[PDB]
């Protein structure tokens, strides 16, 4: 579910899932 | 940076995995 194009909310919900417990860090400025 | 290699283009689970902590 994760090769495709993932925007916004899309992209963070992936980074929550895929990360777990770990947590993530979401830059969009950069 | 993640919205040019995920959004703009297609994501990996390797991308994805260097922005977990
Ligand atoms: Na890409």
């Amino acid at each position: 579910f994760v090769n495709q194009h993932l925007c916004g909310s899309h992209l963070v919900e992936a980074l929550y899932l895929v990360c777990g417990e770990r947590g993530f860090f979401y830059t969009p400025k950069a | 940076g993640i919205v040019e290699q995920c959004c703009a283009s297609v994501c990996s689970l390797y991308q994805l995995e260097n922005y977990c902590n």
